[PDB]
């Protein structure tokens, strides 16, 4: 069912440039 | 410093170009790069799984990675069926769980692992001009591919056995008890020639030919291995070539295009290594399955198969062949070349028997050639099978077609890779390759033309 | 037959060979280029570890 | 005879990019 | 400051990307 | 699927475009140091 | 025994979204290394544990 | 035609040992180098 | 000073946008084309002129969508929003087709607007205006397909309409009744076409390849000085380059970009000419000889009698469906079978 | 000194007019076979049968065809994708009847031009440039290839690959249009936009230019006198063009680097016409193009007509006539 591959696929989307978000934040090297 | 665009001097977009002197964070690149095509052969395959369907034939579903496990014969029986999914799950769970331990092993040598290795590893290490490490590092290379290669000699002489797809009464998986291994037949098909007809190694018919080739290439590359960890380049060789870092990428490149081609060549005219009941019938397999489909059809009702004289005069049914052989007619004496397993058994001396299509057509056959007729490699992009002229009637695109579409393309920009790197090398090593300098001049040195 | 003709389509021969003569000529041309660039070999740069490249 | 005409075109064409290639006026320097 | 325009290009990307996805998902089955 | 991973089969449908997303995760990262 | 499989499946997966998102984040900061150095042993060697133990679990699954 | 077969291979041959033996005779020194 | 003075100081004042004494043409005649070309498209029927639901409410496609030509019994009128065919009913309006001429006429004077602002800022930068006279191809092209074609040829129904898949009809619409293919100022307009799309990839894989030294990384975008009085390019290097491959070379980069200048003008002109000439019906089809011969001698078949029996093929199937206007129903048995393909 | 040596100094000699190189001893001798091939059977070919069913078709001048109609037809289908020269066929009449010169110069044609851009590398190597105008010319190379090879080997026949000749390439672009729907393709809509931006952005540098040429003349001569060769003085203000550009449509779509412009100029259409080229590649191993028959349907089930359902009307009618005397069975053309 689509409803939950949706949630799913936004989880594993914004699995992604959140590590860049707290990178940028607390002080790395990006 | 090192992730810097003024002092490497290349831009953003050229990033990859500042790990030509950093061996640690280039092996993390490499290993990052394995997990990813680990990752994605995980990934399609469990795709694949989960839309499976076994009572439907896998042409039908548009599969591409199953048939590569099928056709060494995981869960398959006889006739081309399909008895279980636990294999293919298997080989799909290991690549996805394997992609993380490489995956780790890249991200940690491209973040925290150290950039330069021939500072405190003096095996791992590697300069660019070091001509006997370069030829260490490719003796290693190449036994891993022997061993690779025997592999698969093993899983066909002891190991379950393959699919094979002359074995009679309908494919068959079979154990190869003899595998061919005359050098003067083996060595045949790389001289042979690549045009129709003869045809360059597409036209390996036999599973004992294949292995028996694997297993020369099998002693020939732990050979290779082995000659190139204790020798050196000669100086033919040694001035032959240009030794740095972007001209060895140069020469993969032109290998790897030539590696794609012959791949899209194989997977497109094949039907031994990539079966029919697997992949689909094949371009001449279609037109040769509707002839005869259409020969069978108006043979039982009272028309005759040999003097039907056809629109022109040649024959509407069975006509001769330009070598004086006999096959169909239409346009298939194009494809007169064509040699499957349900045609075979109908064929004779001169081809075609004519006592054989009156008295010895098989059901099998029959049903082979009535549903390759039905599912010829006729695509479109938006999935619509037939011609352009037909309307929207089946969701069918043959896997052929996707895989030499496919490879062509990206065998093609390989080959323009190839021609990139294998000027922008040379240009480097001689030293004119950001630019003719303003002061010293080749031009206006020499004479004028006239 | 009604006339002569090679019959070489659709053989499967190493290099297109028919005859034996046919076979020397490839030998015959490729070890006297050879030898001509064996010869030539003199008015080059042979060496130790001279090498072409970075 | 339209024969004669065509050939005599396409090879005065042909001409004419070989006089154009071999007796062009030398490109001089300063 | 302010919210920075990689940032802003981002999301951008992802609002125009799912917009892409319904065009893709309302051509396949729906008229 | 064959069995008791049934469940799964939701998170089985995402998995093959996860590669290509790498790509954007790269341009991404070298546009949060503003492409310098 | 199907949510024994289960129950290891999700905390396989909770323990791949822990990795995923910390381990990065662990190796680029300047001292994460120093910092947060067996966190990621206990959490690789949970990982390995979880994966081995599926693995048996799907021998008795019947 | 074998009249014409030993030539078409001897001129073909030719041209190409001509090839490779040029491309094996110190080819990337003959540059306006350094 | 007086009135034509304070007029020519605004319109004049620099901003972002550049609106000039022309520009007060271009922007209003202009931007009403594009907002008529997207309201067609998107909202607005085919259904009742030609017989085709073309609309994005109705189904179809960025491909499939085209602001249709009105039906050919408006002959030639110029379909006003009001007057003698709609009365100003606006929603009759859109229904016969008066879209496309509302877009096409009202957008001729776009680029008419277009060129004289192309040539007011030619003026106010002291420049020589030899982009202008370049822009009068596509112009000439415009006219000829758009505006004089179906002016002498009964309808503006036999027209290309605003859209992508029919233009494609437009193009099949030609090559199976006008055999525009057989056309010498079509072959003029390719070579003209094609030989710029040459020239211009020529001309950027030499400039930028025949480089000077000025930078340090092989980064070679960073090593130029806008402001600079030498050379970025070794036009002895590239000369004695083509001339040792090619033969001629140039040796007058006045010329060289004077020439790309002639090239793909030259093309559209002669284009533009044909056009003219298949607008009054003095189509390339079939000629004398050949057809005097094979009407004689059978087994002739060359693949221009291929060509001629196939457009006809092409011309006795489409018919039927694209101009229902002419209330014909071809049976099967008179349709160009082939004998069972 | 030596035989090799000489002869080596004197085939990568930069003073010789016409270079020649190491691509150049298969580059000169394999054209100049082409050409000699063609030449001759543009003039003097007998008619040849193309469908390999009983029918020649005259392509050649003296037989009642001029410098349009002319052509050299291709190989028969009978004869398929099997190498077939002059030694294995009978006589010289048996060789030109069964498609002899089209398989002859193709395969000329072909290695000619791969050995061209070969050359056009070398040459740049030999003078110290920098080496990427052979990257540009691997784009008609492969424009090439794609009809003349791989097309006729995804179609299995040689009969299916481009007529040399004007009037019988309009009659393979139509059949190919009928049989694979080009139009109706993504990468050949990439090529149209290649083609037609390729001439917008050569008539718009070279206005550009020569809108600012610096005076040097009068208005007498000519104003190409203005150039004396071998100079280092720019001749055209490109920071007064660059000024124009920005006036005329934008600030932030500036392009000032000329650089920058000179990639855009070598990237654009090369790149238009690679995806061409893998287009033809595509459709030659039967990936059809698009297809939208019967896609707009009512709230009953009836079947209503767009664009795309005239277009199948066009190629239908194309379809039921080409290749007339052939077809019996009803599909795979
Ligand atoms: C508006 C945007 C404007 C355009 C901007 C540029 C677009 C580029 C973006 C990528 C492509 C578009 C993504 C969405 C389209 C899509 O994907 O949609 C396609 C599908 C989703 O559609 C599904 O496509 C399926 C296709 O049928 C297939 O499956 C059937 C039965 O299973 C049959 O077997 C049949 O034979 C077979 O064709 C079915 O029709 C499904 O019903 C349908 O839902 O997603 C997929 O496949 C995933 C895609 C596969 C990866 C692509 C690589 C494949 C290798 C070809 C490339 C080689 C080089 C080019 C040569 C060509
Ligand atoms: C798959 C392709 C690929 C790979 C392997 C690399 C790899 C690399 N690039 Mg690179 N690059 C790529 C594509 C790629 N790039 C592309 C497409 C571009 C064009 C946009 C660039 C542009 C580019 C530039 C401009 C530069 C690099 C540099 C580098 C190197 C250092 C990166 C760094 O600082 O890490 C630090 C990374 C971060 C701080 C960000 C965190 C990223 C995390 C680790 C992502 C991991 C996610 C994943 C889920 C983790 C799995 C863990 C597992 C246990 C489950 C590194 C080896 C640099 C270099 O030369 O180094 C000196 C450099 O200057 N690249
Ligand atoms: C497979 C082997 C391979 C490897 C290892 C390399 C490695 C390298 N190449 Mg290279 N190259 C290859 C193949 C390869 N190339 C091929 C096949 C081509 C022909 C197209 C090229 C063309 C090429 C050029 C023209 C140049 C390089 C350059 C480089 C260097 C830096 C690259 C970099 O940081 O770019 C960073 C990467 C990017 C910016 C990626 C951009 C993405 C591309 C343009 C399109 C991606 C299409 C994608 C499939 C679309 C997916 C769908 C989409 C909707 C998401 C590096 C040594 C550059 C250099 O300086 O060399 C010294 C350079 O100038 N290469
Ligand atoms: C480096 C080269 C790497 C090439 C990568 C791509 C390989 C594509 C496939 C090539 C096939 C190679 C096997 C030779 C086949 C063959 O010779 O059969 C023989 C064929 C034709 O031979 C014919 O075969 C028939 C057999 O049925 C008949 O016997 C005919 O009588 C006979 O003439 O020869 C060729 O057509 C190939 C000649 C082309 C060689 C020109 C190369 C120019 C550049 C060379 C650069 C150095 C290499
Ligand atoms: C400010 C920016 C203005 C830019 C103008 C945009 C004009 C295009 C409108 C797109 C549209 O409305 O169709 C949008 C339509 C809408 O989507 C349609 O909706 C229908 C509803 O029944 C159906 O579902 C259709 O199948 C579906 O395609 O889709 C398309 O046509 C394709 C997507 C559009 C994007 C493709 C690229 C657009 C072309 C860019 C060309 C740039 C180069 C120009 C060179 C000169
Ligand atoms: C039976 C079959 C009949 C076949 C007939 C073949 C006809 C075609 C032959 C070509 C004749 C035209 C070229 C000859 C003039 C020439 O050599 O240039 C004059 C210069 C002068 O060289 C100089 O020549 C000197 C020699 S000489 O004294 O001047 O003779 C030398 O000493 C000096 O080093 C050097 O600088 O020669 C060269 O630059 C290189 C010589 C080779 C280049 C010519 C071949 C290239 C032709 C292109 C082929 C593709 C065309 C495709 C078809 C359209
Ligand atoms: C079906 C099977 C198909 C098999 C295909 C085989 C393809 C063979 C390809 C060979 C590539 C060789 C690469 C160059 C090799 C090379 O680099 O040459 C150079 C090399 C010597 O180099 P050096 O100059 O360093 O020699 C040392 C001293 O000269 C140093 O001053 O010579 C050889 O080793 C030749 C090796 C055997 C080559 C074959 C024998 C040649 C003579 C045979 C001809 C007989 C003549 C008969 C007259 C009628
Ligand atoms: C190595 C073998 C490969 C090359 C062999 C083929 C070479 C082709 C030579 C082209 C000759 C054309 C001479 C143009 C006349 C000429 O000599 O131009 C000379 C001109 C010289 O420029 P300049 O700088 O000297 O001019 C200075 C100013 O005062 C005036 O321009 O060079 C060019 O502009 C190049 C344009 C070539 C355009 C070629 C297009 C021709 C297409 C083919 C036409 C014939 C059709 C053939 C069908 C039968
Ligand atoms: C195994 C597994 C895991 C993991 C996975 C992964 C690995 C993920 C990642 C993913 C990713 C990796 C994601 C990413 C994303 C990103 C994106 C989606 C982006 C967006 C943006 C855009 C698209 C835009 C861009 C731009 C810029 C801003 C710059 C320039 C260029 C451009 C404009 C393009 C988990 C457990 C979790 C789940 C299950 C499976
Ligand atoms: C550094 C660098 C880079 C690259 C990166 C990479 C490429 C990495 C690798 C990555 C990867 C590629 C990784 C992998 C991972 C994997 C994992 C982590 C896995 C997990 C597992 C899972 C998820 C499974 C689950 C399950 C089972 C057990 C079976 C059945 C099915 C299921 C699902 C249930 C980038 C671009 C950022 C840029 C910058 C630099
Ligand atoms: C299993 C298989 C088989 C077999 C396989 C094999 C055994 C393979 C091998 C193959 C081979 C054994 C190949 C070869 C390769 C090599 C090559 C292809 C070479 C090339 C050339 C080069 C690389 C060079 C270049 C250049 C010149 C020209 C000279 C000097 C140097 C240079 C670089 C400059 C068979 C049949 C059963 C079929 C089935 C599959
Ligand atoms: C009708 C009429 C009129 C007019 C009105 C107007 C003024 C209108 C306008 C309108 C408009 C104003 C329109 C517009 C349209 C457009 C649109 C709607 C857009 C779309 C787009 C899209 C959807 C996107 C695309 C793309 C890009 C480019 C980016 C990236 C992504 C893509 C590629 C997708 C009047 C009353 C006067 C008169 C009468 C008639
Ligand atoms: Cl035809
Ligand atoms: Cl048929
Ligand atoms: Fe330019």
């Amino acid at each position: 069912e689509l409803a939950l591959t949706l949630v799913s696929l936004v989880l594993v989307v914004s699995a992604g440039p959140l590590v860049v978000v707290l990178l940028s934040a607390r002080g790395g090297n990006l | 410093g090192g992730r810097d665009q003024e002092t490497t001097g290349f831009a953003w977009w050229s990033g990859n170009a500042r790990l030509i002197n950093l061996s640690g964070k280039l092996l993390g690149a490499h290993v990052a790069h394995a997990g990813l095509i680990v990752f994605w052969a995980g990934a399609m395959n469990l795709f694949e799984v989960s839309h499976f369907v076994p009572e439907k034939p896998m042409y039908e579903q548009g599969l591409i990675l199953l048939p590569h496990i099928a056709t060494l014969g995981y869960g398959v029986g006889p006739g081309g069926e399909i008895i279980d999914t636990f294999p293919y799950f298997v080989s799909g769970v290991l690549h996805l769980i394997s992609s993380a331990v490489l995956g780790f092993g890249g991200v940690y040598h491209s973040l925290i692992g150290p950039e330069t290795l021939e500072e405190s590893y003096p095996f791992f290490g590697y300069v660019w001009k070091d001509k006997n490490k370069m030829t260490n590092i490719l003796g290693y290379h190449l036994i891993m591919l022997g061993l690779g290669a025997w592999l698969l000699v093993w899983k066909a002489m002891y190991f379950g056995g393959v699919y094979d797809t002359w074995a009679p009464g309908g494919g068959d998986v079979r154990v190869i008890t003899n595998p061919t291994t005359n050098a003067a037949v083996i060595f045949g098909y790389l001289v042979k020639s690549p045009f129709g007809g003869d045809g360059w190694i597409c036209s390996v018919d036999n599973m004992e030919d294949i292995i028996g080739g694997h297993i020369w290439i099998g002693t020939l590359e732990i050979l290779g291995g082995i000659w190139h960890i204790y020798t050196t380049p000669w100086p033919w060789a040694r001035r032959a070539f240009v030794w740095s870092g972007e001209a060895y990428l140069s020469y993969s490149l032109g290998a790897i295009g030539v590696m794609g081609f012959i791949a899209c060549c194989m997977s497109w005219f094949n039907n031994t290594a990539y079966p029919s009941e697997f992949y689909g019938p094949t371009g001449p397999e279609a037109s040769q399955s509707q002839a005869f489909t259409f020969l069978v059809r108006d043979q039982r009702l009272g028309a005759n198969v040999a003097s039907a004289q056809g629109p022109t005069g040649l024959g509407k049914y069975l006509m001769r062949s330009p070598t004086g052989e006999i096959i169909f007619g239409g346009e298939t004496m194009r494809f007169w070349d064509f040699r499957g397993p349900w045609l075979e058994p109908l064929r004779g001396p001169n081809g075609l028997d004519l006592n054989k299509l009156k008295n010895d057509i098989q059901p099998w056959q029959e049903r082979r050639a009535a549903e390759y007729m039905t599912h010829a490699p006729l695509g479109s992009l938006n999935s619509v099978g037939g011609v352009a002229t037909e309307i929207n009637a089946v969701n069918f695109v043959s896997p052929r077609s996707w895989l030499a579409c496919s490879h062509f393309c990206l065998g093609f920009f390989f080959f323009i890779g190839h021609l990139w790197h294998a000027g922008r090398a040379r240009a480097a090593a001689a030293g004119f390759e950001k630019g003719i300098d303003r002061f010293d001049e080749p031009v206006l040195s020499m004479r004028p033309l006239d | 037959l009604v006339d002569e003709r090679m019959n070489g389509d659709g053989t499967g021969r190493p290099f297109g060979v028919n005859d034996p003569v046919l076979g020397w000529v490839l030998l015959g041309v490729f070890g006297t280029m050879w030898a001509i660039w064996f010869i030539g070999q003199k008015d080059l740069g042979d060496f130790e570890d001279a090498d072409d490249g970075l | 005879m339209e024969a004669l005409v065509y050939t005599f075109l396409l090879v005065g064409t042909l001409g004419i990019i070989f006089f154009s290639i071999f007796f062009r006026d030398p490109p001089r320097m300063i | 400051g302010r919210i920075p325009l990689w940032l802003v290009g981002t999301e951008e990307g992802t609002l125009a990307i799912g917009a892409i996805s319904c065009f893709f998902y309302g051509f396949l089955c729906w008229f | 699927l064959p069995e008791a991973y049934a469940p799964f089969a939701p998170i089985v449908d995402v998995l093959p475009v996860i590669p290509v997303f790498f790509i954007l995760l790269a341009f991404v990262w070298q546009a949060a140091v503003s492409f310098r | 025994m199907t949510s024994i499989l289960q129950v290891a499946l999700l905390a396989l997966i909770f323990v791949s979204f822990a990795l995923v998102v910390g381990v990065p984040v662990v190796f680029a900061t300047p001292n994460g290394w120093t910092d947060n150095k067996g966190a990621v042993f206990s959490g690789l060697s949970l990982w390995l544990l979880l994966v081995f133990v599926v693995g048996i679990l799907n021998s008795f699954v019947v | 035609m074998l009249t014409l077969k030993i030539f078409v291979y001897t001129v073909v041959t030719f041209f190409v040992c001509l090839f490779i033996f040029g491309f094996l005779s110190n080819d990337p020194a003959r540059n306006p180098g350094k | 000073r007086t009135w034509f003075d304070d007029a020519d100081d605004w319109l004049r004042q620099d901003r972002f946008v550049f609106v000039g004494w022309s520009g007060l043409l271009l922007f209003p005649c202009a931007y009403f084309a594009l907002g008529g070309w997207l309201t067609g498209t998107t909202f607005v029927t085919s259904w009742y002129t030609h017989g085709l639901a073309t609309s994005y409410l109705e189904g179809c496609n960025f491909l499939t969508a085209a602001v249709s030509t009105p039906a050919n019994s408006m002959a030639h009128s110029l379909l006003f929003v009001w007057g003698p065919e709609a009365q100003g009913d606006f929603t009759r309006w859109c229904q016969l087709g008066g879209l496309w001429a509302f877009v096409a006429l009202h957008g001729a004077f776009g680029l008419i607007g277009f060129m004289l602002r192309q040539f007011e800022i030619a003026r106010s930068v002291n420049l020589r205006p030899y982009n202008a006279i370049a822009f009068s191809a596509p112009i000439a092209v415009f006219v000829s397909v758009f505006l004089i074609y179906p002016l002498g040829q009964s309808g503006w129904f036999f027209a290309p309409s605003f859209g992508v898949a029919a233009i494609f009809r437009f193009i099949l619409f030609f090559q199976g009744f006008h055999n525009w293919t057989l056309n010498p100022f079509h072959m003029m307009g390719v070579a003209g076409v094609l030989g710029a799309a040459l020239l211009c990839a020529i001309h950027g894989a030499t400039v930028e390849n025949t480089l000077f030294e000025d930078g340090d990384g092989a980064n070679t975008f960073r090593a130029f000085n806008p402001t600079q009085a030498e050379e970025t390019y070794s036009m002895v290097t590239a000369n004695r380059f083509w001339s040792q491959i090619f033969g001629v070379a140039f040796s007058n980069k006045r010329w060289l970009h004077f020439f790309m200048l002639l090239v793909p003008v030259t093309g559209l002109w002669m284009s533009a000419i044909g056009v003219v000439g298949l607008a009054l019906n003095l189509r390339a089809y079939d000629f004398v000889s050949q057809e005097i011969r094979a009407a004689e001698d059978p087994e002739f078949e060359t693949f221009y009698t291929k060509n001629i029996l196939l457009n006809e093929g092409i011309r006795a199937w489409m018919a039927a469906q694209d101009q229902p206007h002419e209330r014909l129903v071809f049976p099967e048995e008179v349709l160009p079978r082939g004998n069972a393909l | 000194s030596s035989l090799w040596a000489r002869f080596c100094e004197w085939i990568t000699s930069t003073e010789n007019r016409l270079y020649i190189g190491w691509f150049g001893v298969i580059m000169i001798p394999c054209l100049l076979t082409a050409t000699s091939v063609f030449i001759i059977a543009f003039i003097a070919a007998p008619p040849v049968d193309i469908d390999g069913i009983r029918e020649p078709v005259s392509g050649s001048l003296l037989y009642g065809n001029n410098i349009i109609t002319g052509a050299v037809i291709p190989t028969s289908n009978a004869i398929g994708l099997h190498f077939y020269p002059i030694w294995e066929a009978a006589s010289l009449d048996e060789w030109l009847y069964n498609g002899g010169p089209y398989q002859l110069i193709v395969c000329h044609f072909l290695l000619g031009v791969y050995c061209y851009m070969g050359r056009e590398w070398e040459l740049s190597f030999r003078l110290g440039m920098r080496p990427w105008i052979a990257v540009a010319y691997s784009a008609p190379v492969a424009a090439a290839s794609a009809v003349f090879l791989v097309y006729p080997i995804g179609q299995g026949s040689f009969s299916d690959g481009m007529p040399l000749g004007i009037s019988g390439t309009f009659n393979f672009m139509i059949v190919f249009q009928a049989e694979h729907n080009i139009l109706m393709h993504p990468f050949h809509m990439l090529g149209v936009a290649g083609v037609f931006g390729g001439s917008l952005f050569s008539a718009m540098h070279g206005s550009l230019v020569t809108s600012s040429l610096i005076r040097e003349t009068t208005e007498n001569e000519s104003a190409n006198e203005g150039y004396r060769f071998g100079q280092e003085e720019e001749t055209y203000n490109i920071v007064a063009a660059h000024g124009y550009f920005g006036r005329l449509i934008f600030q932030y779509a500036s392009f000032n680097n000329s650089r920058s412009l000179h990639f855009f100029l070598a990237a654009w259409p090369v790149i238009g016409i690679w995806f061409t080229a893998l287009g033809l590649s595509t459709m030659a191993f039967n990936l059809n193009g698009f297809n939208f028959n019967q896609s707009v349907v009512d709230s009953q089930g009836r079947v209503l007509n767009t664009w795309a359902d005239i277009i199948n009307r066009a190629n239908l009618g194309m379809e039921v006539m080409h290749e007339r005397n052939a077809h019996n069975f009803p599909l795979d053309l």
